[PDB]
């Protein structure tokens, strides 16, 4: 076994002179050689003569390692797979199930037309087997057949064989062929998989509850497919569940939980088992979060996820996101962030003592993502808003632009909730405006002047310098100008028509965006048209948006239940979004 | 399910190319190699996407694992997997090195096809299996494999003959403690786990008391006999659980069925966040002198039985960085002083319980602390104790084998409280 | 102009880092690895002349040695790949059949002779008799 | 001569255990150190020892902070080794202390003033590496005085022309010129090519300064470069490598004259007309010799003579004499011989006289780049194609690369999509069919496209005003694709916004349906197709009524109430407030067939070029 | 910690 890691340089004429020794130890020594190039990924498909007129021979290492090479260097060269083919039917005739289980996957492991009507009767007698490894190893490369061809009436039969053998006593074979199955969904005729019924389910229940781990994962996600009828199975179902707790957990926790919710949106006076499990959710949630770093990691994603959908008995937790030094930066977080999310309206104090206590620590990052956290607080209660009022000033006083830079926007957003109320910072904000390097900052200081650019009058000469910036800047910079000299010209026409006309002239025909152009368009054509009609429009309030801070969108979440468990879900972006 | 599975070392070639599927390509993964093993920023994430592609790489060592798959699975599932990977190859030949990997070549090989097929995973329960998996069949034996393989039944059970029927365990309570450094105990909670060492022949499926919904209530009972009303036994918090348990029984009736195999094993872990014992009081807290001073109050209040020894008592005391005078006070053990990490070290020979050793620091300065400054470092006690913190133990123990001839009596027990407190942080 | 000449072992290392401009610690490095795992992945039918993500290298790969000479966009490879193996050969024929221990006591020769012929980022001779003339009355100065 | 040194060299090689290496390190830092720390150092041996160490290890990851007012002892030390490792010494570590630096600066002048050959010949050298201004300062004449005014040996003068090739390409600033023609032109007359060659090539530097300086060149550099390739090898046999006629000097006149403008002299360029028969009909033969390298430098001065040639193309024979040879370059089997060779095309590609003759070879490229398994000749290929494309192979063209795109890489795809598309444009006269080709590349992915390319196709639409009934019928079809690429989502989306009507007599023509349908993805995409979509739907209604009642229903809706930004906020805003509350009549007023664009230039061409490097 | 138990 011991490493070879050389091929080159001749020393393949080497490897052929101790294959020109037949002897055992020259043989396994050369193998080893070949298993190096293998590794390293060098061809050695030149030594499939010497492969197989070696390979003559009846030693399990040897078949195996024959087994790996062939495989995965016919890949590579299909034409002298003949000679696989050969061998192969040999092991299908070889007594030993573990030894022939083996030479199915490695067959298995290759598709193209022939291979398979070499195997089909015999794979069929895999399947009319009674060796868990072998009718195992059957259903894997009936699964590995579907890579490609998987519309033939003869694997279609072979469907027809395995589809009853849902229905299997046998452990192993019955595990595989549910994930085998739960896999060929994907196929997509969107009819796969019709053996589902009741019955079925409470076998394959008791399955699971006797079935590894593996096999208890696919009962999950094939029961994360079927939709019960009505919650009284729904019912029985969770019952069988209840068991579920401490295992290998982490996956079977996920999946079950996706289960779980998949019907668990009746009331909990509908069924308090249904609120006994919203109680004894919690501690199971924390050894989630008491696991391991990447789990715990995982499980602060789906804690996000839950959160979102379910805002509840968790609100008493927060405990677990209490920061600490040895604590990931990213892992100190989410920990903060839910902890926001986790509002504790008795802790607010002693936790803005903390917040600040972070914001006088040393990373840039979690400093910024605190301050717009702090802002939403401000967002929350009142009282509150006004400790962040006093520390997000010194924090400006930090004279650190990116600090500030994103508290602009989070000010903004702020005073969009709570305006006319601390206009006196945005004096200080007049001088913040030769640091202007956000887009969302600068968008927030226009959006500034929109709001007041009555009562701000110095607005003038501010506003004809930053027509410095037509070009070079993002659209959305652009209709924030625009938009604001409206709202100026509607509460100050005395002053801009020549700054709305020179600016429309130059974003109508300086336009690319058709949306651009023709918002100038309907920006003259109606202050052209009337102002007096367009005040009313846009001078008149526009209602807020009442406590978004930073929701979800729920058809996507409730598409990612379905994900729960799987990558898309903890990722936190579309299963389609990838592929 | 899973395509490439690569074993790296830190020159960031293969330690292994494990392929599970036909999509992978050499051209991903030297670019895996190349993007995520080299890389000039340095903050990266276990898995990885690129390209719509995730990437579940892991250093579980200075030795990397590369998991590399474009079929949405369980993240989880595919970490559990890893996990009994690198655990089952420690179990197998203890350090995983290069030769480690190496002269366990093909064993490596051979299981990852089988216990992940094309990326489908197996089990790897090894009731069996490092027997023929060895680092050539009878009827028999072809039989006897695939009866094993089809018996319900894992953990190491065909039926086994010791000499002696044995089992010693060891409770390790690990403290999961955070006090205010005014002295509140923010943190009160344990962590601890059922180790058990076994040697005992056949097959017993054993059961166990231990104190349920009240404080605690062959040859040696107790010496700690479960007095009513007894030590800290709750509801636990947290009762985790390995597959050898019954969690159907429990749910039923709150007690799991396990079989356990022989030799050592961790029979269930556990946590309660609430109902401990303190072992000392100590108010750890430091002043600062306008700003040319940091002066640090250590009253360290050592609170067991005396009768208890603690030993190699050696306390973290931070010392204010910046130092022009020092101020210090010695009670009782051995002053001792960490340069490059600035720190007192009340090192103490041993300690028994109920006891206290004051230490009063005053380290001069020159101001630093700004809306940046110093950073409080968790004053910590860390030393040497076994304890039952909560007390919670046997309520009962339950063995036998009821198979042939050595009942519950033909069985010897054992345990062990091994407290565990370097959990003993607070400055600040 | 000839960014810079590096020669490596078979056994990885750089055994000729020669420069002609401010390259640094990091950068030299960094041209090192790349340039070295470039040349690893390499295989037969390729050139002589590997474009780096902004320009090339004129690069000399041997069983054990590996001459890679730095150049950009526009140098007629050709002309310098003869260069090359004119340079290759002058050594080999001075070095006789040189093992790199030699060189490990000779480096500065090759470093120096490299600096006769070739300077300030271009060739500054290439006349193979009058180099090995020149080179050996000069391989006498003390 | 010294034992530490070679001794070291010895134990250091053996020691492997990187500790061990550490600890030989370390003893032969005591010695070093200790010996200049104290133990005052002795001149010949020791210092050079202990200094070829320095400088090595100095090399091997480390760094000397010492020694270099004592590495001016060794320049100021007997053995010309030691002056000679001073001279690399500080030459490879580059200096401070600007005394030291003063020191250097005397020594080198010094080793002028000792106008022996290697004290001149090494100071160049230092000075060019080292670079420090003060060189060129005190030089910025005194180099001239060095290569000029005083004319006796190649060597060292062309070591000289380096050292101030290098001082004026780096500080031109302290060069003055005046006027040194003659000089440097009766050495390009000179047959010691030993210095024409760096002369030539700093000549050509100050051509690429000057061209008009040197015309008096040109004659005299035509007829000894005719010379040159008449005359190849028989002499001058150490000038003479592999008996080609001074390949690297040729090449820099080549390119050099090739900074002047194409032929335009009768008999001079006449002459050259010979060079350039003499030279095509020498490549020509196969090779007597059996050595690539001979193969080598034939056809790198033929790369060079044709590029000289190139970029006139008023010499129609001779094109089509680089096109017969070309058309046989694509065959040689050594890839980087074709890619060259493709290099050579695709510059050459461009030739309006012989683009027809390029074309000629299209399906030569086609099962060439099918048959490549590379992508740099592809690239070639592409440009090559490009130079010559018109509409009636781009039609086939269209279907080819996209078929080889679909399999490509991912910026590339980019710019080549963007490259052709730009291309069809250059010759889109069957504009519904190349909406339709429009399609096909949507189709393909659609949602990598930039902003200004679908920008453009809009504006080219709707400057168009002939398939837009066409178009906004297919851009339906497009819309009941069940899939979704957000470029064609907003692109399409707006288009039936202002031109449903012109697909209106079909019953899938429904703007309840589609309506419903665009809300199904209205609020999955991002923040700037929202606002599209609300133009788009504010068109709907004031060109479709039919649906008006439903859609100010819907648009009433929380979402777009609660939409948590300002803009989105207001942009729904102006719409419901003028749905809701409607005056009917502003509607229309307002609603306008937004006209074909104002002319421009498809700036997305100088964008291609910035990102062409 | 050492100890018997039974």
């Amino acid at each position: 076994s011991k490493y070879f890691t050389t091929n080159k340089k001749g020393e393949i004429f080497e490897l052929k002179a101790e294959l020109n020794n037949e002897k055992k130890e020259k043989r396994k020594e050369a193998v080893k050689k070949v298993i190096a190039a293998m590794t390293v990924g060098k061809d050695v498909s030149s030594l499939f003569p010497d492969v197989v007129n070696c390979m003559q021979t009846d030693n399990l290492e040897l078949k195996k390692l024959v087994y790996l090479y062939l495989m995965n260097y016919a890949k590579s060269q299909p034409d002298m797979a003949i000679m696989a083919v050969n061998s192969f039917v040999k092991d299908c005739e070889d007594p030993n199930p573990l030894i022939r289980a083996l030479a199915v996957r490695t067959m298995g492991c290759i598709r193209v037309d022939k291979i398979t009507e070499y195997l089909c009767e015999p794979l069929r007698k895999c399947l009319k087997d009674e060796d868990p490894y072998v009718r195992k190893t059957a259903a894997v490369c009936v699964a590995k057949l579907h890579d490609i061809n998987a519309q033939m009436v003869e694997d279609q039969g072979f469907l027809d064989s395995l589809r009853d053998l849902i229905a299997d006593s046998n452990p192993m074979v019955v595990a595989n062929a549910v994930a085998a199955l739960s896999e060929i969904s994907e196929s997509h005729p969107n009819s796969n998989l019709l053996d589902l019924n009741p019955q079925n389910i409470n076998k394959l229940l008791t399955a699971l509850n006797e079935c590894t781990e593996w096999g208890q994962i696919f009962i999950l996600d094939c029961l994360s497919n079927y939709n019960p009828k009505d919650d009284r199975e729904a019912q029985s179902i969770c019952e069988r569940v209840t068991p579920r707790l401490s295992h290998a957990n982490s996956a079977v926790v996920l999946s079950a939980v996706k289960v779980l919710m998949k019907f668990l949106e009746l009331l909990p006076k509908d069924s308090d088992y249904y609120n006994m499990l919203l109680k004894k959710l919690a501690p199971p949630l924390v050894t989630l979060l008491s696991g391991e770093p990447e789990v715990q990691y995982v499980a602060l994603r789906n804690i996000n996820l839950i959160v979102q959908k379910r805002p509840e008995i968790l609100k008493q937790e927060i405990k677990v996101f209490f920061v600490k030094y040895n604590d990931p930066i990213y892992v100190k977080l989410e920990k903060l962030d839910i902890m926001i999310r986790l509002a504790s309206q008795a802790n607010i104090a002693q936790v803005l003592a903390e917040l600040k206590e972070y914001a006088t620590e040393v990373d840039v990052d979690f400093v910024r993502k605190a301050v717009r956290a702090i802002g939403r607080c401000a967002i929350k209660v009142e009282q509150s808003a006004e400790r962040c009022v006093s520390t997000l000033l010194d924090l400006i006083q930090t004279k650190v632009n990116y600090v500030v830079q994103e508290a602009i926007v989070v000010i903004r957003d702020i005073f969009r909730k709570y305006p006319n109320k601390y206009e006196s910072i945005i004096a200080t904000l007049c001088e913040n405006l030769d640091s202007l390097d956000e887009p969302d900052a600068r968008a927030a200081m226009i959006w500034i002047v929109g709001e007041y650019a009555e009562r701000i009058d110095n607005a003038d000469e501010l506003l004809e310098s930053f027509l410095e910036g037509f070009h070079d800047e993002s659209t959305q910079v652009q209709l924030t100008l625009l938009t604001a000299i409206v709202k100026l010209f509607l509460k100050k026409p005395s002053e801009t028509q020549e700054l709305v006309q020179q600016v429309l002239s130059l974003a109508t025909q300086d336009s690319d965006n058709p949306d651009l152009r023709d918002r100038g368009y309907i920006y003259w054509r109606l202050l052209s048209t009337d102002p007096v009609t367009a005040k009313e429009v846009v001078l008149s309030e526009k209602p807020l948006i009442s406590e978004e801070t930073d929701l979800i969108e729920p058809t996507l979440l409730d598409e990612l239940i379905c994900h729960i468990g799987s990558l898309a879900s903890v990722y936190h972006k579309p299963p389609n979004a990838f592929v | 399910m899973i395509g490439g599975l690569f074993i790296y070392n830190h020159k960031g070639e293969v330690l292994i190319s494990r392929v599970y599927r036909d999509d992978i390509g050499r051209n991903a993964v030297d670019a895996f190699r190349v993007n995520v093993i080299h890389a000039r920023q340095q903050v990266r994430s276990p898995v990885t996407n690129i390209a719509r592609t995730s990437f579940f790489h892991v250093k579980r060592s200075n030795i990397w694992l590369a998991a590399v798959t474009k079929q949405n699975v369980n993240a989880a599932m595919v970490f559990e997997f890893l996990y009994k990977m690198c655990d089952v190859m420690a179990a197998y030949f203890g350090k995983i090195s290069e030769e480690n990997i190496k002269n366990n070549f093909v064993l490596i090989y051979e299981l990852l096809d089988e216990i992940l097929d094309f990326g489908y995973p197996q089990n790897s329960e090894t009731g069996a299996l490092k027997t023929f998996i060895t680092q050539h069949q009878t009827k028999e034996e072809q039989s006897q494999i695939t009866s094993q393989v089809t018996g319900q039944i894992g953990w190491r059970r065909e039926g086994i003959k010791y000499r002696r029927n044995e089992l010693f365990l060891d409770v390790l309570e690990s403290v999961n403690l955070l006090m205010s450094p005014q002295g509140q105990v923010l943190s009160a909670h344990v962590s601890g786990r059922v180790v058990m060492k076994s040697y005992l022949s056949g097959m017993p499926e054993c059961k166990f008391g231990m104190n349920d919904k009240i404080v605690i209530e062959s040859m040696e009972q107790k010496l700690i006999s479960e007095e009513d009303l007894g030590k800290q036994s709750i509801a636990i918090d947290d009762c985790t659980f390995h597959q050898c348990v019954r969690l159907s029984k429990f749910d039923s009736e709150r007690s799991i069925s396990f079989i356990p195999p022989d030799g050592e094993f961790e029979l269930m872990r556990y946590r309660t966040t609430k109902d401990i014992i303190l072992p000392f009081r100590v108010i750890p807290l430091v002043r600062e002198v306008g700003r040319t001073k940091l002066e640090v109050k250590v009253v360290i209040k050592s609170n067991f039985k005396p009768s208890l020894l603690a030993q190699k008592i050696e306390v973290r005391i931070p010392t204010p960085l910046n130092t022009s005078g020092v101020q210090v006070i010695c009670m009782k053990g051995k002053a001792k002083y960490k340069a490059s990490e600035n720190a007192i070290v009340w090192k103490i020979k041993r300690m028994a319980g109920m006891k206290e050793s004051q230490i009063s620091a005053e380290i001069e300065l020159l101001p630093t602390n700004d809306k940046k400054k110093w950073a409080r470092p968790p004053i910590s006690m860390n030393f040497e104790v076994p304890f039952a913190p909560s007390g919670l133990k046997v309520r009962y123990l339950k063995v036998f084998e009821p198979k042939l001839n050595y009942s519950d009596h033909d069985v010897i027990k054992w345990v062990r409280y091994i407290g565990r407190s370097g959990i003993y942080e607070t400055r600040c | 102009m000839i960014r810079f000449i590096l020669i490596q072992n078979r056994a990885g290392k750089t055994r000729l880092a020669k420069w002609y401009m401010q390259f640094d610690d990091d950068e030299k490095q960094k041209l090192i690895e790349e340039v070295h795992a470039v040349v690893t992945v390499r295989d037969a039918k390729h050139t002589n002349f590997v474009e780096f993500r902004n320009f090339k290298i004129i690069y000399r790969r041997y069983a054990g040695l590996y001459f890679c000479i730095c150049v950009d966009v526009n140098d007629n490879n050709l002309a310098y790949l003869e260069a090359i193996h004119n340079f290759v050969e002058v050594l080999n024929e001075y070095f006789h059949n040189v093992c790199e221990l030699d060189l490990v006591f000779n480096f500065y020769k090759v470093y120096t002779v490299v600096d006769e012929m070739f300077l300030a980022g271009e060739i500054r001779e290439t006349s193979q008799t009058k180099v090995l003339k020149q080179l050996l009355m000069l391989q006498s100065l003390e | 001569g010294m034992r530490g040194l070679a001794v070291f060299i010895s134990d250091i090689r053996n020691c492997k255990s990187k500790e061990a290496e550490i600890k030989r390190i370390n003893k032969e830092l005591a010695n070093i150190r200790s010996k200049f720390k104290g133990d005052k150092a002795l001149d010949g041996y020791s210092k050079k020892k202990y200094v070829c160490k320095l400088l090595f290890i100095f090399l091997l990851g480390h760094d000397i902070d010492f020694g270099h007012m004592e590495a001016v002892n060794l320049l100021s030390s007997n053995r010309y080794t030691e002056k000679q490792i001073g001279y690399l010494f500080i030459s490879v570590l580059v200096n401070s202390n600007s005394e030291l630096i003063r020191l250097i600066n005397n020594a080198i002048k010094n080793d002028l003033a000792s106008r022996n050959p290697t004290f001149m010949g090494l100071a160049l050298h230092c000075i060019a590496n080292v670079g420090s201004r003060e060189m060129a300062e005190a030089f910025a004449g005194e180099i001239p005085k060095i290569l000029v005014a005083g004319d006796t040996m190649d060597s060292v003068k062309q070591s000289a022309a380096l050292c101030l090739l290098r001082l004026y390409r780096t500080s031109p600033d302290l060069v003055p010129m005046g006027d040194w023609t003659s000089r440097v032109v009766h050495l390009l007359n000179d047959q010691h090519l030993g210095v024409v060659t760096a002369a030539t090539s700093l000549i050509t530097t100050l051509a690429q300064k000057n061209p008009e300086e040197f015309k008096t060149s040109v004659s005299l550099a035509v007829s000894r470069l005719s010379r040159i390739v008449t005359s190849a090898s028989t002499d001058l046999q150490d000038y003479t490598y592999y008996f080609v006629p001074a390949p690297w000097l040729s090449v820099k006149l080549l390119r050099l004259l090739q900074c002047y403008p194409p032929p335009e002299d009768p008999a001079v360029r006449g002459r050259l007309t010979e060079c350039l028969e003499t030279i095509l009909n020498k490549a020509q033969e196969p090779p007597k010799s059996k050595k690539v390298q001979h193969s080598n430098a034939k056809n790198a001065v033929l790369f060079e003579a044709i590029s000289l040639i190139i970029h006139h193309d008023s010499e129609p024979n001779l094109l089509v004499r680089a096109c017969n040879q070309l058309g046989q370059f694509l065959q040689h089997r050594e890839t980087n011989l074709r890619y060259l060779a493709l290099e050579s095309m695709c510059t050459l590609a461009s030739s309006e006289f012989s683009h027809e003759a390029v074309k000629t070879h299209i399906e030569t490229v086609i099962n060439a780049l099918k048959t490549e398994r590379d992508v740099s000749v592809r690239q070639r290929a592409v440009d090559l194609l490009y130079a010559m494309c018109d509409r009636s192979n781009a039609q086939q063209i269209v279907a080819e690369m996209l078929s080889y795109l679909e399999t490509a890489d991912y910026s590339i795809r980019e710019e080549i999509v963007l490259k052709v598309a730009i291309l069809a444009e250059k010759y889109a006269v069957d504009y519904t069919w190349y909406v339709d080709t429009i399609l096909n590349l949507i189709r393909i992915a659609g949602d990598y496209v930039s902003e200004e390319v679908w920008y453009r196709v809009i504006q080219i639409v709707i400057n168009r005003d002939d398939v837009q009934g066409y178009a906004a019928k297919t851009v339906f079809e497009a819309l009941q694709a069940p899939a979704c690429h957000e470029n064609l989502v907003k692109v399409g989306g707006y288009i039936l916004g202002e031109f449903g009507n012109l697909i209106a007599g079909d019953p899938r023509s429904s703007p309840l349906i589609q309506f419903n349908l665009l809300h199904s993805k209205f609020h999955l995409c991002s923040v700037p197709t929202r606002a599209l979509l609300l133009s788009t739907y504010i068109k709907f209604v004031n060109l479709f009524p039919e649906v008006k009642a439903t859609i100010q229903d819907v648009l009433r809706s929380d979402s777009q109430l609660k939409n948590a930004d300002v803009e989105l906020q207001q942009r729904a805003v102006e719409y419901l407030r003028l749905s809701t509350v409607a005056s009917t009549d502003i509607l229309a007023t307002v609603l306008e067939e937004m006209p074909p664009f104002p002319e421009r230039e498809s700036s997305i061409l100088a964008k291609l070029k910035k990102k062409k490097g | 910690d050492y100890q018997r138990l039974n």
